[PDB]
C-alpha cells in the first residue's frame, strides 16, 4: 500500500529525529539555558555588591 | 617551495636564498660584509619565569 | 482545507499559551522554540533592512515568515497539508505583497517613486533604455515569489506521493527485499529529510526577499 | 606620472632610489612582472631570479636573492634586495656547481634539515638557469 | 498570560488591506469571467 | 477556479495571525527580553 | 486542434528551458557576494542589499521564460 | 631580568660584536616567529633608540603588522594581493624582517 | 488524442531538462561557502547562510523548471 | 491551417532561448561587480553607472529575445 | 505500443540531459573541497560536514532527475 | 506553401536563439572592465573606450543573428 | 509498429549524452586534485584518499546515464 | 520543391547557430585585452595588434556562418 | 527495416557527441598539468600519474558513448 | 527526393555547430597570450609560435565543421 | 533505402557537432601551455611534450568524431 510505506518512513525520521537531532539540540538548549541562569545570578551578584 | 608548510619559515626563505647567492659566487666577491653574512653566531636561549636558560643553542 | 488551516493555528497558538508553565522567566522548553527564531528574525531585519522605520515595518515580515515555516513544517505529516494540493493563495497573496509595497513606493516618494526604476547616476544616452529594462523586472517579481514556494512545497508533496504509488512490488511478490529492492524507501527518506531542509531554508530566504522590496519601498535605491 | 621611480635598495649597497626606469621586469611569486609606467598597486613577494631593469644604459642583468613586488599608484615601485649582482662578475660555474653538488650529497639530513636542503637545491638550480 | 497590547493595527499595514482588498476584487471578479470552469 | 475556502479563509486567517501574533506573541518575546534587561542592571 | 495542443506544450516545454542560465547565474551572484563578504567581513552591509536587488533582476530572466511558457501552455 | 623576570622567557647573546648582519637578523627573527608565534599576538614592540644628528636619542617604536590586519585592513583593496600566494603571512613575516633587521 | 498526451510527455521531459542549471548552482554556492571559510576560518558563521540560501534559490530553479514538466506531464 | 500556428508557437518557443544569455550577462556582471567592489569600497561611484549600461544592455538582449518571441507567437 | 509508448521511450532518453547538472555539480563541488583543503590543511574539520552536505544535496538533484527520469520511462 | 511559412518561423526562431554569444560576451568583457577599474581606477578613462567600441560590435554579432532572423521571417 | 523500437533507440543515443557530465566531472576534479597538490606537495596523502570517494561518486552519474540508455536498448 | 526551401530555411538558422562562439570569443579576446591594460597601462600599445587580429579572425569565424545561413537562404 | 535503420543511424550521430566529456576532460586536465608543473617544476614526478589517470578515466566515459554509438550504429 | 536534399540542407546547417572549438579556442588562447604579455613583454617572440599554432589548430577543427558542411551541402 | 539515407544524412551532420571537445580541449590546454611558459622560461622544455601529448590525445576525439561522420556518409 502506498498509505503503509509513509507511516513507516515517518517513524523512520522520528527515530532518527531522537537519536540525532534531538540529542544535539537538547545540548544546545540546555546550554542556552544555562547562560541564561549565570546571567541572571551575575545579575544578583551585581546587585548584592552594589549594595554591600 | 614548501617553506610555508614543510620548511621552517619564510624567513628561513630569505635565509637560505642570501646564504646561497653570498656563499655561491666568485673568490672576490667575497668581501668583508660577505663574511660577517657568513658567520652567525646567535646563541638564542629559551628563559622562563625564573629565567630558566635551556640552551644556547646556534642559529 | 478550511479546517486544515485552522490546525496550524492552533498549534502555533500553543506555542506559547500552552507552553509556559508558570510564565518563567528562565523560559519553557518551548517558548526557547520561538524565541530563537524571534532572534534570528530580528537580526537579520535589522541587517537587511537597517535604518530608521525598520521596526515599524518588521511585524508583517515576521507574520509572513512564521505563516510560511509552520505551512511548510505542516507538509511533513504523510497526508501532507501542503496547501491541500492547490497552493494558489501563495501566488494570491505574492500578488498583494506586490501591490503592498508599490503602494508603500508610491505614498512614501511619490513622483520619485518612478525614480525606484532607475539608479543615482546612468548616461544619457542610455537611461530611456535601462527605465524599462529595469520596470518591467519588478512588475514580474510577484510570481517569483509564489512559484518558488509552491515549486518546494507541493513538487515534495507529489515526488513522495509518485514514489509512494510507484512502489507496489518491493516486498510482497518480489524476492529482493534488501536496499536494492528498497531503493524507494531509501530515496523517500532521503528526499524528507531534503524537503524539511529546503522549507526552513526557503521559508527564511522568503523572509529575506520580502524585506528587500520592502526596503526597495519605503526607501530609495 | 612618467615611467617609474624605482628604489632598488640593499642592506649593504642600495642600487636605485627613485631613479627613471622604463623596464622593471621582476620574478614575482608566482612568475615574474613586467613594469612599464604607472603599474597597479600589488605587494606581493619574489623569488630569487633576475631583476630585469631596462634604463637608459645597456642590458643590466640583477639577479636578486629575495625581496617584494611592491608598487605604488604613482608608478613608484620599490624592489627590495638583500644581495647584488655584478653584470659578468657574479656569472661564475665551477664553484656554484662544487657546492650544489655537496649540498645535494649532505642533503640527507633530518626533515628538518632536509626542507632546507631541499630549498637550496632547488635555489641552486635557480642560479643554474640564471648563468646562461 | 494573555496581554492585549495596543500595537499599531493599520498605521503601516494599511497598504497591504488595499491589496487584500483589490486581490477579493480580483477573485469575485473572475469566479465568472477568467474561472472558465 | 473554486476558491471560496481556499483563498477567502485563509485571507481572514492570516490577518488572524498578522494581528494577534503582534498583539500578543512578539510583544511577550519583547517584554521577556526587556524584563531580563531590567533585572541585569 | 490537437497537434495545435501538441506544439503548444513542446513550446512551453522549450520555453522553460530559458532558465538554465538564469538557474546557474543567480546562484554566482550570491557566491561572488558571499566570496567578497568574507574578503571583508565589514563590507556586507553595503554589499548585500544591492547584491538581492541583482538578485531580483538576475530571477527576472526565468521569470520571463516561465512567463512564455505559460502562455504557450494557457 | 631585573625588572620583569617573569614576563621575560628569550634571550639572545652574542649579537653586539660588529655591525650589523642580515643573515643573523632573520634567523632571529625566524626563531621569534617558530618558538614565540609572533602572529598570535596582535602587536609586536620592538625597542630602539634613535640618534636626532648626533646625540640626542629618543626610544623610537615601530608598529608590527600580523598577518590578520593584512589580510584584512581599511585600504588592502589598493593593492593587488594574490589569494593562492599566502601574500597577507608573507607580508607579516617579511615585515617582521625587515623592521627588526634595520630597528636593530 | 493519443500524440497530444504524447507530446505532453515530450515537453515534460524537454522541461525536466532544466534542473542541470540548479545543478550547477547550488555546487557553485556551495563552492564559494568552502573556498571562502578555507582562506580564512573566522568567516565560516556568516557564510554558511547566504551558501544554504544559494542552494535554496538554486535548487527552486530547477523546480520551477520542471513545474511546467509536471504540468505538461499532469 | 493549423501546423502553421504550431510551427509559431515551437518558433516563439525556441526564441526565448535567449533569456538566460542575458541571465548570465547580468549575473556575471553582478557577480564581477561586487567582487571588485569588495575590494577598495572607495571604487563605487564609479563602478555604480557604467555597470548599470551594462545589465541594462545585457537585459535589452534579453528583452529583445522575449519581443522576438511575442512577435512570432502573435 | 505505437507513438504514444515511442514517445513515453523519446522522453525517458530526453530526461537523462538533466544529469549534466548532476555530474558538473558533484564534480566543482569535490573540487572546490580539494582546492579549499589544499589552501591550508587545518580547515578539513570545519568544510567536511559542509562537504557531505554539498555533495549529498547534489546527487539528492541527481535523484531527483533520475526518477523524473524513471517515472517518464514508466506509464 | 503551408511549410513553407511554417519552417520561415522555425527559422527565424532558430535563429533568434543566436544572441547567447553577444549576451555572454558583452557582460564578460564587461566584468573585466569591472575587475581591471577596481585594480585601478587612474586608467578608466582607458580602458572605457576600447570596451566600448568592442561591446559595441559585440552586440552587433547580435544584430547580425537577427538579420539572418528578420531575413527567415519576412 | 517499429516506432516503439525506434523511439527507443534515439532515447537510448541521447540518453548516453548523459555521458557529458561524468567526463567534464573527472576533468575538473581531478584538475583540481592537481592543482591542490601543487599548491601543497604534503598534501598528496591526505587529499588522494578522500578523493577516491568522489570519484566513485562521479562515476556514479556516468553509470547511472548509462543504465538509463541502456533500458532504452535492451 | 516547398521542402528543398523549408529545409534550406532549417538550414540557414542552424547554420546562423555557429555565431554564438563567435559573440563569446570576440568579446572575451578583448576582455583579457584590457584585463592586461588594467595590469600594466602602458602595454595596451603592443597588446593591441595581435588580440585585434584574433578579435577579426573570429568576427571571420562567426562571418562564415553567417555567410552560409544567407547561401541557404539566398541561394 | 526501415524507419528502424533510421533511428539507429539518428541515435548513433546524436550519441556520439558524448565525447565532449573526453575533449574537456583533456582539455582541463592537461591544463592543470600544465600550470602545476610551471607553478612547481619539482613537483613532475606527482602531477604526471595523477594526470595520466585523469585522462584515462575522462576519456573512458567520453568514449563510453562512442562504443554504444558503433553498437547503435551497427 | 525532396526528403534527401532536405536531409543533405539540414545536415550542413548542424554542421556549423563546431564552430564553438574555433572560436571559443582562439580567444581563450589569446586571452591567456595577452594576459601573460601584460604580465611580462619579454617573451612576446617565444609565446608567439604556439600562439600561431594555436590559430593554426583551432582553425583546422574549424574547416573540418567547414568541409562536413560543405560535403553535406555538395 | 530513402529515409534510411536521410537519417544518414542527419546523423552525420549530428556526428559533427562533437569536435567542440578537441576545440575546447587542445585550446585551453595550449592556452594554458603559453602562460606557463610565460611565467617562467624554465619550464618549456618540460611543458611542450606534453603539450603535443595533449595536441595528439584531442586530435583522436576529433578523428573518432570525424570517422562516426563519415561512418554515416559513406
Amino acid at each position: 500500500n502506498d498509505e503503509s510505506i509513509l507511516l513507516l518512513t515517518f517513524l523512520g525520521f522520528t527515530g532518527l529525529v531522537a537519536k540525532y537531532l534531538a540529542p544535539a539540540y537538547k545540548d544546545f538548549a540546555d546550554a542556552r539555558m544555562k547562560k541564561v541562569s549565570d546571567v541572571l545570578n551575575a545579575s544578583r551578584n551585581k546587585h548584592v555588591e552594589a549594595v554591600k | 617551495s614548501a617553506w610555508r608548510k614543510a620548511g621552517i619559515s619564510y624567513a628561513a626563505y630569505l635565509n637560505v636564498a642570501a646564504q646561497a647567492i653570498r656563499s655561491s659566487l666568485k673568490t672576490e666577491l667575497q668581501t668583508a660584509s660577505v663574511l660577517n653574512r657568513s658567520q652567525t653566531d646567535a646563541f638564542y636561549t629559551q628563559y622562563k619565569n625564573g629565567t630558566a636558560a635551556s640552551e644556547p643553542t646556534p642559529i | 482545507f478550511s479546517l486544515y488551516t485552522i490546525i496550524v493555528l492552533l498549534v502555533i497558538t500553543s506555542l506559547y499559551t500552552l507552553t509556559n508553565n508558570n510564565n518563567k522567566i528562565i523560559g519553557s522548553r518551548w517558548l526557547i522554540s520561538q524565541e530563537a527564531i524571534y532572534d534570528t528574525i530580528m537580526n537579520m531585519t535589522k541587517g537587511q533592512i537597517g535604518g530608521k522605520n525598520w521596526g515599524l515595518y518588521f511585524p508583517m515580515i515576521f507574520t509572513l515568515f512564521m505563516f510560511i515555516f509552520i505551512a511548510n513544517l505542516i507538509s511533513m505529516i504523510p497526508y501532507s497539508f501542503a496547501l491541500s494540493a492547490h497552493l494558489v493563495f501563495i501566488i494570491s497573496l505574492s500578488i498583494v505583497i506586490w501591490l503592498g509595497n508599490t503602494i508603500l513606493g508610491l505614498y512614501k516618494h511619490g513622483w520619485v517613486f518612478f525614480s525606484l526604476f532607475v539608479p543615482a547616476g546612468t548616461p544619457l544616452p542610455l537611461v530611456p533604455l535601462l527605465v524599462i529594462i529595469e520596470t518591467l523586472s519588478y512588475f514580474a517579481r510577484a510570481i517569483s515569489l509564489g512559484l518558488r514556494l509552491g515549486s518546494n512545497i507541493l513538487a515534495g508533496h507529489l515526488l513522495m506521493v509518485i514514489l509512494a504509488g510507484l512502489t507496489f512490488n518491493f516486498m510482497l511478490i518480489n524476492l529482493f527485499t534488501l536496499v536494492f529492492g528498497f531503493v524507494p524507501l531509501a530515496m523517500i527518506l532521503a528526499i524528507m529529510m531534503l524537503e524539511f531542509a529546503i522549507g526552513i531554508i526557503q521559508g527564511y530566504v522568503w523572509a529575506i526577499l520580502t524585506a528587500s522590496y520592502l526596503k526597495d519601498a519605503v526607501y530609495l535605491h | 606620472s612618467s615611467g617609474l621611480k624605482l628604489q632598488f635598495a640593499l642592506p649593504h649597497e642600495t642600487l636605485y632610489s627613485g631613479s627613471e626606469v622604463t623596464q622593471v621586469n621582476l620574478p614575482a611569486k608566482s612568475g615574474r612582472i613586467g613594469v612599464l609606467a604607472n603599474h597597479v598597486p600589488t605587494v606581493e613577494q619574489l623569488l630569487p631570479g633576475v631583476v630585469e631593469v631596462m634604463e637608459g644604459s645597456n642590458s643590466k642583468k640583477f639577479f636578486i636573492s629575495g625581496g617584494f613586488a611592491t608598487v605604488q599608484p604613482d608608478s613608484q615601485l620599490c624592489v627590495t634586495a638583500i644581495e647584488a649582482f655584478p653584470l659578468e662578475s657574479f656569472s661564475q660555474e665551477n664553484i656554484k656547481n662544487l657546492l650544489a653538488e655537496a649540498k645535494k650529497n649532505v642533503s640527507s639530513s633530518d626533515a628538518r634539515e632536509a626542507a632546507e636542503a631541499a630549498i637550496q637545491v632547488e635555489v641552486l638550480e635557480n642560479l643554474q638557469s640564471v648563468l646562461k | 498570560m494573555l496581554k492585549r497590547f495596543p500595537t499599531p493595527i493599520l498605521k503601516v499595514y494599511w497598504p497591504f488591506f488595499v491589496a487584500g482588498a483589490a486581490v477579493y476584487y480580483g477573485m469575485s471578479k473572475a469566479a465568472d469571467l477568467s474561472s472558465n470552469t | 477556479f473554486y476558491f471560496m475556502n481556499q483563498l477567502t479563509y485563509g485571507f481572514l486567517l492570516m490577518i488572524t495571525l498578522l494581528i494577534l501574533f503582534s498583539q500578543f506573541f512578539l510583544p511577550m518575546i519583547l517584554r521577556l527580553y526587556v524584563s531580563r534587561l531590567f533585572i541585569s542592571k | 486542434m490537437q497537434l495545435v495542443l501538441a506544439a503548444k506544450y513542446i513550446g512551453a516545454g522549450i520555453s522553460t528551458i530559458g532558465l538554465l542560465g538564469a538557474g546557474i547565474g543567480i546562484a554566482i551572484v550570491f557566491a561572488a557576494l558571499i566570496n567578497g563578504v568574507s574578503r571583508n567581513p565589514s563590507i556586507k552591509d553595503t554589499v548585500f542589499p544591492m547584491a538581492i536587488l541583482g538578485f531580483a533582476l538576475s530571477e527576472a530572466t526565468g521569470l520571463f521564460c516561465l512567463m512564455v511558457s505559460f502562455l504557450l501552455l494557457f | 631580568l631585573r625588572t620583569h623576570p617573569n614576563n621575560i622567557k628569550l634571550s639572545i647573546n652574542g649579537i653586539g660584536k660588529d655591525a650589523p648582519t642580515f643573515q643573523e637578523s632573520a634567523l632571529i627573527a625566524d626563531k621569534l616567529l617558530s618558538v614565540m608565534k609572533a602572529g598570535t599576538y596582535p602587536k609586536i614592540s620592538i625597542f630602539y633608540n634613535d640618534p636626532v644628528s648626533s646625540l640626542s636619542f629618543e626610544p623610537s617604536e615601530k608598529p608590527i603588522f600580523n598577518a590578520k590586519t593584512i589580510e584584512q585592513s581599511p585600504s588592502f583593496g589598493k593593492f593587488e594581493i594574490d589569494t593562492d600566494a599566502n601574500v597577507p603571512r608573507d607580508l607579516f613575516e617579511y615585515t617582521l624582517a625587515n623592521q627588526m633587521l634595520t630597528a636593530m
